[PDB]
């Protein structure tokens, strides 16, 4: 009723409880287009509306932030998503961005090369990422698990990110793992998100708010994707605009969250409670220093 | 005592009749700002739109050396506003303007800097 005046829509509590079965996705109108204002492009219109969701939620925001972001160059030489989100965080903010060919950008400092040679000093408040592979469509058997970048982002994950961070990660119906479902287990609340303006399409972004560092539940990740297939197949969503044309309250909140050092054994039920309730984060405050791997041949 | 000339080179291909260049980055924004030429966040009013930095820079985008002692770029990283009947051709207007030194406007299409 009042759907097509919001920015998106979510996955309702009832279907997450459920046992079912995979089967093959079949929507009712697998090729529309929506009428866009006169001068912009998809790409900047499909980042406005996910920051403007991100606001209804209890995320933290401290003194001199820190923000990374994966798979950010187009096929044309430069990079709109970067600069959607220097708009929205606080002045004074720092953000690196990184992809395997050639661009350029209006971030602080940019790498260029395969992901898994990256590597760092320090540890991160938000992470965020577009990767998809393109032999992905050249389909010739059951649909079952991947692996490739996505064994690398796990890793990355247990080892760099603060007690108290939140992160956002891309998928679709063949692009998918089974390990990752299993360590949302791992957070306070979840879900899974689409954007009004590409609903003709199978994509979505998972979604984990408040970190903990072991687990809180236990998940079973093949029987969850199939639950997700079966609420896509009996409800359709009809293509919308409306939310573009009104920006009077667009920028993110100030709050001033303090920050700690602390030593396990040290991890009360009163540390827990704040931790879940947004108002604390858990690390140190030395510097910042990267770097990137190189083979010498011939 | 030898050096490359790009910046008279675009305006003779231009002079001779042939297309400019496409694909700089535009914003969504309320239409309610001052109208400074070049700023920390958009600032843009009810006659012109505003642009992200690096995607309207000639040296940027060739692949080339910046032309300084300190080879330093003035546009990377900010948002530039441009008047609405010259939109077609961003990268041009940039060459060939100046920007007043004590009030922030444009000369000639914005500064009022004498009775
Ligand atoms: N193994 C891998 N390592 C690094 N980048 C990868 C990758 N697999 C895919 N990518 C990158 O993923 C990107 C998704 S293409 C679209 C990205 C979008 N324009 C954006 O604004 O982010 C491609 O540019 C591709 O180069
Ligand atoms: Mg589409
Ligand atoms: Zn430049
Ligand atoms: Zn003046």
């Amino acid at each position: 009723s009042s759907q097509a005046w919001q920015p998106g829509v979510a996955m309702p509590n009832l279907y997450k409880m459920q046992r079912m079965l995979l089967e093959k996705c079949d929507l009712q109108n697998y090729g529309d287009s929506a009428t866009l204002p006169k001068g912009i492009m998809m790409n900047v219109a499909k980042y406005t509306q996910l920051c403007q969701y991100l606001n209804t939620l209890t995320l933290a925001v401290p003194y001199n932030m820190r923000v990374i972001h994966f798979g950010a160059g187009s096929d044309k030489g430069v990079a709109p998503g970067t600069a959607v989100l220097r708009q929205w965080l606080p002045t004074g903010t720092l953000l690196v961005d990184s992809d395997l060919n050639d661009f350029v950008s209006d971030a602080d400092s940019t790498l260029i090369g395969d992901c898994a040679t990256v590597h760092t000093a320090n540890k991160w408040d938000l992470i965020i990422s577009d990767m998809y592979d393109p032999k992905t469509k050249n389909v010739t058997k059951e649909n079952d698990s991947k692996e490739g970048f996505f064994t690398y982002i796990c890793g990355f994950i247990q080892q760099k990110l603060a007690l108290g961070g939140s992160v956002a990660i891309k998928i679709t119906e063949h692009s998918w793992n089974a390990d990752l479902y299993k360590l949302m287990g791992h957070f306070a609340w979840w879900t899974a998100f689409v954007t009004n303006v590409n609903a003709s399409s199978s994509e979505a972004f998972l979604i984990g708010c408040n970190y903990l560092g072991k687990p809180r539940e236990q998940i079973d990740g093949y029987v969850m994707h199939a639950n997700y297939i079966f609420w896509r197949n009996t409800n359709p969503i009809q293509l919308s605009s409306y939310s573009l044309f009104d920006m009077s309250k667009f920028p993110l909140k100030l709050r001033g969250t303090a920050v700690m050092s602390l030593k396990e054994g040290q991890i009360n039920d009163m540390i827990l409670s704040l931790l879940s309730k947004g108002r604390l984060i858990i690390r140190e405050n030395n510097r910042v220093v990267i770097s990137s791997d190189v083979l010498v041949n011939n | 005592a030898f050096a490359v000339d790009a910046a008279k080179a675009y305006k003779d291909y231009l002079a001779s009749g042939g297309q400019p260049i496409t694909n700089c980055v535009k914003m969504l924004c309320t239409h309610t700002g001052t109208g400074q030429a070049i700023t920390v966040t958009p600032e843009a009013n009810m006659d012109q739109e505003s642009f992200g930095g690096a995607s309207c820079c000639l040296y940027c985008r060739c692949h080339i050396d910046h032309p300084n002692p300190k080879g330093f770029c003035d546009l990377k990283g900010k948002y530039v506003q441009i008047p609405t009947t010259c939109a077609n051709d961003p990268v041009g207007f940039t060459l060939r303007n100046t920007v007043c030194t004590v009030c922030g406007m444009w000369k000639g299409y914005g500064c009022s800097c004498d009775q």
